[PDB]
């Protein structure tokens, strides 16, 4: 299956500033990758989908980049609201496959 | 809009097939592919499966086998099965379409000899 | 606009349609040659009432929504005025979809019946993706 190693495992930050998050695959999956945020208590919500591909509702302020075997996840300016689990997802092959996630967490 | 929800046991034996049901509220189950997917005790996701237009199926070989993702249009709903479980099915089950816009509230499913 | 057959192909590649769910490359740009000649503003109305629309030639009836079609479905949740920019976004999101189903390509009729069996590599050779 594709393998997805999510880094760094955990990142606390100060609310005001940015943030980057890294998800690499284990071999090429073009822009097939996408990224989910998770609260406790609550299931994952989409954040970007294809690589860089905005979703309606979302805040502008989460972006996504890159392709291949590379991708990160942006927040520029993180918020309070931001705090908590963050996942990719590849669906270039099938079995569909998450990266172990990212906790952003206050610093 | 479109709506989801899990419904089902929460607690379950060992060896024994854990059936959970996903509700569609807002438009016809056939109408889009819909899926299964589980978070285990260290944020772990796995996607257990889909089931597209057609009625074909796409199971996670990590399964092994043991999943069926079936529908019901006249009640538009969905179901999971899994047999012989084990508490290492213990986990939050969630639904959500395919295109990942829409997500049930997700459900913990303990598998305990008690 | 209308692709020349690299140029639509580099961009494929781009938009993650290499080796997606196992169809290589020159499945995409094949079908996009025998679908809608690489016109990307390419339509036909069917006689059930349903029209494809784009360099994809998705249909009315099942994938888009077009709101002049009976039984439509809208699997996409996409307006099929979407599939027929320029730019090629909506289409392959739409595509890849369609893809996943277990008929897989075999929902491109033009692929089925021009591509599917052939050496499908021969449509990005010769190409500086």
């Amino acid at each position: 299956d594709i393998v997805l190693t999510q880094s760094p495992a955990t990142l606390s930050v100060t609310p005001g500033n940015s943030v980057s998050l890294s998800c690499r695959a284990s071999q090429s999956i073009g822009n097939n990758l996408h990224w989910y945020q998770q609260k406790s208590h609550e299931s994952p919500r989409l954040l970007i989908k294809y690589a860089s591909q905005s979703i309606s509702g979302i805040p502008s302020r989460f972006s996504g980049s890159g392709s291949g075997t590379d991708f990160t996840l942006s927040i520029n300016s993180v918020e309070t609201e931001d705090f908590g689990m963050y996942f990719c997802q590849q669906s270039n092959s099938w079995p569909y496959t998450f990266g172990g996630g990212t906790k952003l967490e206050i610093k | 809009d479109v709506q989801l929800q899990e419904s089902g046991p929460s607690l379950v034996k060992p060896s024994q097939t854990l059936s959970l049901t996903c509700s569609v509220t807002g438009d016809s189950i056939t109408s889009d592919y819909w899926s299964w997917i589980r978070k285990f005790p260290g944020n772990r996701l796995e996607y257990m499966g889909y089931v597209s237009y057609s009625g074909s199926t796409y199971y996670n070989p990590s399964l092994k086998s043991r999943i069926s993702i079936t529908r019901d249009t006249s009640k538009n709903q969905y179901y999971l099965d899994l047999n012989s479980v084990t508490t290492e099915d213990t986990a939050t089950y969630y639904c959500a379409n395919w295109d990942g816009d829409y997500w049930g509230q997700g459900t913990l499913v303990t598998v305990s000899a008690a | 606009k209308v692709f020349g057959r690299c140029e639509l192909a580099a961009a494929m590649k781009r938009h993650g349609l290499d080796n997606y769910r196992g169809y290589s490359l020159g499945n995409w740009v094949c079908a996009a040659k025998f679908e809608s000649n690489f016109n990307t503003q390419a339509t036909n109305r069917n006689t059930d009432g349903s029209t494809d629309y784009g360099i994809l030639q998705i249909n009315s009836r099942w994938w888009c929504n077009d709101g002049r079609t009976p039984g439509s479905r809208n699997l996409c949740n996409i307006p099929c005025s979407a599939l027929l920019s320029s730019d090629i976004t909506a289409s392959v999101n739409c595509a890849k979809k369609i893809v996943s189903d277990g008929n897989g390509m075999n929902a491109w009729v033009a692929w089925r019946n021009r591509c599917k069996g052939t050496d499908v590599q021969a449509w990005i050779r010769g190409c500086r993706l």
